[PDB]
Order: structure tokens, then sequence, then C-alpha cells
């Protein structure tokens, strides 16, 4: 009952936001056997590797590693001898602040020092530990490359063993080193893509909403795999896994898309329905910009619709606030007396707060020799993006949409 | 309390689940001005009773003090100075292990978020990120008035949910502004009052927090007739023109004598192009030198150069009425623009006895 | 003489699994893997870098607005048949391509006006795109 719903719901919240290991792998047997075989050789020996792993974020770069590195720590004893630095590009920008945390991984600041002295000979003469680097690209903007230089230098001098493993998501990851670094970088690369058709997609669906076999209740998690099972080749269903795979291959957005559907599990509902699913792809499928220009009131509407007719008749041109009031006038002065009579500063106001929302950007910007009024503004909207807004609009008069028809 | 606020509580009670549970790493929430962001979320969190810090970009304009002022809020829910970024991941690994904040969810609610892009290059991924980085049940909030599509990093990062809160109707509001009636009448009198109200300006202000404003300011003068002495017309009557006058300012709420022709040359070389200047004066057919041959050409009177009349430039130039355009250390090529309203101008002319329409080039 | 090491190292882990060894070497280590990325790409994003050359084919010129790049790919996809795609999903395949620095963008403020550059040789596009 209630129970078992908190601990499926936690299990699952589990899987999805902290993105838990698992051991189901799919389509990277042999880059992550290559790389377990590597990782093993610089472990029982001395010798030393670089290698760098490309791929699209959100494709399990970091898994690759933490289930090589959960397989072969607890092979043997090497572990003890064995010692592991993490660095990421985010949080360590400055080469100082790089050193500082290595030194303080390596708990050797009793042996270096504890002061702010640049000298880092203490290390470099002093120097089996292996280096992690997330977001590798990061380092390649550094003033010098001394960090990364080092690195590839101590990895091919015959001190001692060094292992490097760098991971990047641009694919030009080559052309952003400096010549020395390049000749002196062992050229192993991994490519982690996405290779694998929708069949296996669904696979990848129906495997990850599957319970575990460490459940405590056998037949309700039998009856969930049945369910999970039933709703696979659900027409629906599959329509929206091929929408999901046409957008993006990537596994982050489906986990997303999973959780989203089982926030909406309640007691009532203990099994899934097509429906919830079709409710979450709608939810994570709606253009926000749509939903700006339905939020807005007649006065902006009306000023939009000006906008639009001034880009027709002026083919991609600038413009500014005094051709939109003089438009706006003569539309209301065309009407006989329909109630638009508006004065400057409220117009003014409006303006203003149309650029607040930024959907009208300043080119070439400045202030003080230019005042709001006489600059040139720019529309961010596309005509069938109005019209489609425009459809939408709760109470739009008559007269408003066929000024905009006209 | 909420009105008209059940659907997105109830998706964001479904989505907290329990408090030992984990969440999303980053929720992104967008909608208009008087959606009530702040409002909701912040009910929300005191109603839950979470362990939560609220946070303004604004006042927090630079990053020390936004990290600094993060771990004081957090240490006292449960002094501490950092600098940068790793530091502050650092200590608060270090703050999280207490026994109030061990299998609990830590939220971070920051608002007016539209100045984080302008911060640090770094800090919105690493923000994005925190979950990962610090590993210890860690949710951040973010609220704007700017969509996502202008928040994404060139890099790209951690997508986070997004989400919408819906724009206000008719109904809703009438409600809203109904709902904090006050005690000393009728219901159903303030019910008529918020009626005319939105009848009158639902065109142009639908600000919910403006057209309270307006009610409130306008109420005594609604109150008037009854006191004097349910009658509706006799109150439309008596109420309308004043509304009418209200509804002339929606969001509004004598210079010396050669200054004004000072300013009537000035308004002169700026908008009339300088080969219509002699068809204008020349009797028989900008730079500064240009400004001192109109003005001596429309004062009938001969005025000497003294100094005097350069202390009125550089004053006028001062009350930002004329902008300089040049180098300020560049004194003897000066170049200047006008800046006043046309009808400034004429109403200063007007009160001077001159026509400048007969000069204005571009109306000619 | 050190990639001629490193190429002999590879050759011999190969073998360890010729001169089939040391091709396989030198032409996994040496060779560009822009061609196999195209290939393994999506199919919307193929639909995008097909209205990109359509564009390209057009004009002649090297910069593109984000606008008519757009408009290519709506006439290619109601050519092919796909469903209406809105342009948050457009945008959101253009920057995933521009991250892995397959083009040339700053997405980050400018939306409709963003100018694209190709960031490989368009006769490699074909080459990859024709099979
Ligand atoms: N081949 C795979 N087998 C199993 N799970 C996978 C695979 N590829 C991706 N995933 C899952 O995809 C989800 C998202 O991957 P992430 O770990 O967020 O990406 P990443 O490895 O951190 O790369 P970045 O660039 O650092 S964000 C995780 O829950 C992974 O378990
Ligand atoms: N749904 C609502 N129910 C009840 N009162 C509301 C509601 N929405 C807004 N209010 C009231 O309107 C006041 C002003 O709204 P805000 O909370 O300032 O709007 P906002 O979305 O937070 O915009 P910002 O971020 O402050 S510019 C709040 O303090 C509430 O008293
Ligand atoms: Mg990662
Ligand atoms: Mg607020």
């Amino acid at each position: 009952h209630t129970e078992c719903l908190s601990q499926v719901q936690r299990i699952l919240r589990e899987r999805f936001c902290r993105q838990s290991p698992h051991s189901n792998l799919f389509g990277v047997q042999v880059q992550y056997k290559h790389l377990s075989e590597l990782l093993k050789r610089t472990a029982l020996h001395g010798e030393s590797n670089s290698v760098l792993i490309i791929g699209p974020r959100g494709s399990g770069k970091t898994m690759l590693i933490n289930h090589a590195l959960k397989e072969l720590m607890e092979i043997e004893e090497v572990s003890e001898n064995v010692l592991q630095v993490h660095l990421n590009g985010l949080l360590q920008i400055n080469d100082k602040i790089a050193l500082k945390e290595i030194t303080r991984q390596l708990n050797l600041e009793n042996v270096v020092g504890d002061k702010v002295f640049g000298s880092f000979a203490e290390n470099l003469s002093f120097l089996p530990v292996i280096f992690i680097l997330d977001e590798f690209d990061l380092f390649a903007h550094h003033k010098n490359q001394t960090l990364l230089y080092n690195l590839f230098d101590i990895s091919q001098s015959a001190q001692t063993p060094i292992a490097v493993i760098g991971l990047t998501c641009r694919l030009d990851i080559l052309e952003l080193l400096e010549k020395r670094v390049k000749s002196r970088f062992s050229h192993r690369q991994i490519h982690l893509m996405n290779s694998f058709g929708f069949p296996q997609y669904v696979k990848i669906f129906k495997e990850q909403l599957s319970l575990p076999a460490e459940f405590p209740d056998k037949v309700f998690a039998e009856k969930w795999n049945e369910n999970v099972q039933y709703l696979s080749e659900d027409r629906s269903v599959q329509e929206v896994l091929q929408k999901h795979f046409n957008i993006s291959k990537n596994l982050r957005s489906l986990h997303m898309l999973l959780m989203l559907a089982l926030n909406r599990v309640t007691a009532s509902h203990p099994f899934m329905t097509a429906v919830d699913l079709m409710e979450a792809s709608q939810l994570c499928s709606m253009d926000s910009k749509a939903n700006i220009v339905h939020g807005l009131s007649v006065l902006e509407i009306c000023l939009i619709i000006a906008m639009k007719h001034l880009n027709d008749i002026y083919e991609e041109e600038p413009f500014n606030f005094q051709m939109v009031y003089n438009e706006f006038q003569k539309f209301v002065q065309r009407k006989a007396h329909s109630v638009y009579n508006f004065e400057k500063p409220v117009v003014m106001k409006a303006f203003e707060h149309l650029q607040q929302l930024e959907l009208i950007k300043p080119m070439e910007r400045t202030s003080g020799n230019s005042q709001r009024e006489y600059q040139l503004m720019k529309l961010l909207l596309d005509n069938t993006q109005i019209m489609n807004a425009l459809q939408k609009y709760p109470n739009c008069p008559t007269d408003v949409r066929q000024w905009a028809t006209s | 309390v909420v009105l008209c606020r059940e659907s997105q509580v109830s998706i964001l009670q479904s989505l907290f689940g329990e408090r030992h549970h984990f969440s999303f790493p980053s929720i992104f929430i967008y909608g208009h001005t008087a959606s009530g962001k702040t409002y909701v979320t912040q009910t929300l969190l005191k109603t839950l009773e979470l362990p939560h810090v609220f946070v303004n970009c604004v006042e927090c304009f630079t990053l020390r003090l936004l990290l600094e002022q993060i771990l004081n809020k957090l240490n006292h829910l449960s002094e501490i100075t950092c600098e940068t970024f790793n530091d502050f991941v650092r200590l608060f690994k270090q703050v999280t292990t207490a026994e109030n904040l061990k299998d609990q969810t830590v939220y971070i609610v920051l608002d007016k978020a539209e100045y984080l892009r302008d911060m640090e290059a770094n800090l919105l991924p690493g923000f994005l990120r925190l979950q990962e980085l610090a590993d210890r049940n860690v949710t951040v909030l973010f609220l704007s008035e700017i969509v996502w599509e202008k928040f994404r990093p060139n890099t790209g990062c951690f997508e986070p949910f997004v989400l919408y809160f819906p724009d206000y109707s008719i109904g809703n509001l009438q409600k809203i502004l109904s709902h904090d009636h006050p005690p000393e009448y009728s219901a159903d009198f303030y019910a008529a009052y918020i009626n005319i109200l939105l009848g009158v300006f639902y065109t142009v202000c639908r600000d919910l927090k403006e057209l309270r404003h307006l009610a409130v300011l306008n109420f005594p003068k609604y109150c008037e007739p009854v006191v004097k002495g349910r009658d509706t017309r006799k109150l439309w009557r008596n109420i309308e023109p004043h509304l009418k006058k209200a509804m002339q300012t929606v969001y509004l709420r004598e210079l010396p004598y050669y200054s004004k022709f000072i300013l009537i040359a000035a308004y002169l070389a700026s908008y009339n192009p300088a080969r219509t200047d002699k068809r204008f004066f020349l009797k028989h057919h900008f730079p500064l030198d240009r400004l001192l041959a109109i003005l001596y050409s429309i004062v009938d009177s001969r005025v000497a150069p003294t100094a005097n009349i350069f202390s009125q430039i550089t004053s006028l130039v001062t009350l930002q009425l004329l902008t300089l355009v040049g180098h300020d250390d560049q004194l003897d090529g000066p170049k200047y623009k006008c800046t006043v309203s046309l009808d400034f101008i004429r109403a200063i002319a007007r009160t001077v006895n001159f026509d400048i329409i007969k000069y204005l080039y571009d109306f000619l | 003489a050190r990639r001629c090491l490193d190429i002999c190292r590879r050759a011999t882990e190969i073998c360890e699994f010729t001169i089939a060894h040391s091709m396989e070497a030198v032409d996994e280590m040496f060779s560009s893997s822009y061609i196999t990325a195209i290939k393994n790409s999506s199919v919307l994003e193929q639909s995008f870098l097909r209205a990109i050359l359509a564009e390209f084919r057009r004009s002649g010129l090297e910069e593109a607005t984000f606008q008519q790049i757009y408009s290519q790919h709506v006439a290619l996809c109601r050519m092919e048949g796909l469903p209406y795609p809105t342009m948050s999903e457009t945008m959101a395949v253009c920057s995933h391509l521009g991250s892995c620095r397959l083009l040339l963008v700053e997405p980050s403020r400018n939306d409709l006006l963003l100018r694209v550059r190709l960031n490989v040789s368009q006769d490699d596009v074909l080459y990859a795109l024709k099979d």
C-alpha cells in the first residue's frame, strides 16, 4: 500500500534526480571495456596513459568513469596505493586555485606549507595517483596552459606513474591545445554517441522504469513489470517516444520526462497511464514566447500590430517611438469615435514595459546622446507567431483583429 | 492566503514529496509582473515549514555578499566569511552536516535572477549543478520575468524544469480585489466598486498592485454620496467625472529672458538643416557659431557678448536641456543637441510672442 | 618519433586482440571524427543541416541569419511531411549543435538574428549526407 508507494518513489527519485549508478549499460560495451582495460594496466603497473572522452552533454560521460572505478578499485589492495584527484573546470578557474586544491586533496599542505607563497617546486620535485578532469575545455583557455603542460610532462616523464583522463563536449578539443602539449598528448580518444535505433530507445525506456529485483514485495514488482510491458506497445506511448526521440536522443531528457510522469502517481493510481505520459509530453513541449504574448494587454497588442505593419512596409529596417505613435494615431483617427483616446505618456510607458520584457532590443546601445525616443528599435517576433497568439487571445476586439488582418 | 492558485501549489507539493525524498536540482519559474511569484512560493514555504533561504539578487550585487548572506542565513537556520566559489562549496558541505539538515532537502530561493547573467560567466552553471557537486540533497529555485531562452549559456548546461504561472482574468482579479473588503460596509458594495473600476480601467491597467492602489486612493470619494445622503444611478452620476479625471493620469501618479531665446535658437539649429538657414534668416537672396549667428539674427536688440550669456549656456547644459556631443577638452569647436519637446518650445515661444512654426523647415 | 612510437604501441595492442594493425592505429589516431559524428546525428539535425546547405546555395554567402534558416527548415519539413516544428525546438537543436563546435553562433542574447557559420568544409558535409 502506501509504504510500497513511498519506497518506490524514493528509489525512482534516487535513480533519476541524483543519477545513482546502475549495472545496466547501453551501447557502450566496447568503450567501457577499453577504458577498464587501460585503467587496470595503469593501476597494476607503473605505466602512464592519457585519454580524452568526447561526447554531447548528458550522454553519461561521468557514468563510464564512475562504473569503471567502482569495478576496478575493489579488485585488490591496489586501491591502497592508488590515489585519486578530481578537478572541475567550473570550480577551479585559476591555476593558483587549482594548485591549492591539488595540494589540499593530496594532504601535503603540512609538507608544502600553509602560506600563499607561489613556489610549487615542493610538489614538483616530490612528484600512483590518477587525475580526473571535468570540463577539460576550460583549462585550455588559461593564460599559458601551465597545468596541462606540467601534467603531460610528468605523464611522459619516468619519475612516477600518472594517468590523465579528460572529459569534453567540444569536438575540436585538439585545436584548442598548443603544439607542444599536443605533441606530448597521447592521441587516445573515446567517442560517446547515442548510436542506437528507435526500438533500442524503446527497450531503454522499458528497462529504466523497471523495478529492481531487490524490492521487498515481489508480486507487486511483477505486476509493475507487466504493467510497464503492456504500456510499452501502446501506440500513444510510442508516439510520445517517437516525438521525443526525433527531438533529442539524450537520456537526460528521457529521465526528466519519466520523473515528471511519475510525479502524477498517487495512491488512487498506483500504475501509470498513457494519458499521463501524453500530459507530461505536452507539459514539456510548450513555447514560452506564445505564452508571454498571450499574457499581454490590449494596448500592447495594438502596438505590436503597428510594429508588424512597420516591418512589412519597410522591409527589415529599424524604427523609433514617433513613427509607431503616428501610425497608431492614424488608426485611431480613421475610425469614427472608438474609445482609444490616450495621451503620449501612457503609450510611452507601455513602450517602456514592452522593452522591459525584452521583446524589443536596441541597436548599438548608447545613452544620453540619444533619448528613449528617436532610438532604433527592432522586433524579435515572427508574423506567424503573432497570428497564432492573436488567434488564442481571449477577448480580442473585432476592430483590432481586422486592423491586424489589413 | 492564496486565491485562484491551486494547480501550481498542488504541482509543487507533489514535486516535493517527503522531506527525506530528493527532487529536481533546478526549477526555473517564469511569469508576468503581477503573477504573484514571490507571494505564492513564500507562503507555500512558510506553510510546509521547510528549511529555506530567501535571497534577492539585487541586494547581493557582489559575489562575496551573495555567498556570505547565504551562509549566514543558513547557519542562523541551523561568523562565516568566504571569497571564492570553491570555498563556498567546501563550506556548504561542512555546514550542511547538521542533524536538522541531515535527511532534509535544502531550498535556496533566488528572486530577480535577471541580473545573474551579468555577474559572472560560471556562476550560473555552478548554481545549476549544485546538487551534483555538493551531493547533499539540495534544490535551487529561480524566479524571473524573462523566458529561459535568454538564460542559456553558450556552452550549454543542466536544463532546469521550466514552469509558468498562469495569467489572471476578470473573475480572478475581481475575487482577489473583493477578498480584502473594508469591514465598515457591505461586501456587495465593495464588489460593485470593483466591478465598475474593472469596467473602466481593465483595457489598459491589468496590474493587480496598480489597480488595488487606484481603488484604495479613490474609495473615499466613492463613499461620500451615501454619507451625504444602494442608489446605483445616483452614485454613478455623482462619481463618473472623478473617474474620468483619474483616468487622465493612469501611470503618472520660469526661465530668464535670454535663456528662452537661447533655447529656441538651439531648437531651430537642431531641427532645421543648415542649407536653409540663410533662406530663413539672411535678409536678401550643430556648431556654436551657427547658434550665435541665429541668436543675433532673431533678437531685435543688439546683445553684447558678455560672459553671462556663456554662463547661461553652461547652466542650460548642466540642467540636461542641451546635451554636449564633442570631447569635454575641446572647448573651441563644441557640439550640442537639443532635447526639448515640441509642445514645450511652442509654449515658451507663445510666452515670448514668437511664431516658431513660420521658421520650421520640416513643417513648411 | 613520438607519434611513430605511439602507432607502434597501438599496433601491438591491436595485435594482442600485420600491416592492418598499423593502418588501424594510424587512421584512428590521426583521422578526424567529424564525418562519423555527422552520420550518427539525429533526423532533425540532418534536416537542419540540409536547410542550411540549401540556403547557402540559394544565397552564396557563408553567413546566414537564423530566420531564413528557420524558414528553409520549415519548407523542408513540409516537403518531408514531418510535423510542424516550434521555434523553441529549433533553437534548442541549434544550441546543441553549437555546443559540440559543429557551428558558430552566440545565442546567449540574440535569438532570431543569429549569424551561423559552418565549422567544417561544405564538401565534407555533402559526402557525409549523401550516404
Ligand atoms: N550508456 C548508458 N548506459 C546507462 N545510462 C546511461 C548511459 N548514457 C547515459 N546514461 C544516463 O544518462 C543520465 C545523464 O547522464 P549524466 O551523468 O548527467 O551526463 P554526464 O556523464 O555527467 O556528462 P556531463 O558532460 O558531465 S553533464 C544518467 O542518469 C546516466 O545513467
Ligand atoms: N494569486 C494571488 N492570491 C492572492 N494575493 C495575490 C495573488 N497574486 C498576487 N497577490 C497579491 O499581490 C501582491 C503583489 O504581488 P507580487 O507578489 O509582488 O507579484 P510578483 O509575481 O512577486 O512580482 P514581483 O516579482 O514582486 S515584480 C502580493 O503581495 C499579494 O498580496
Ligand atoms: Mg558529469
Ligand atoms: Mg515578487
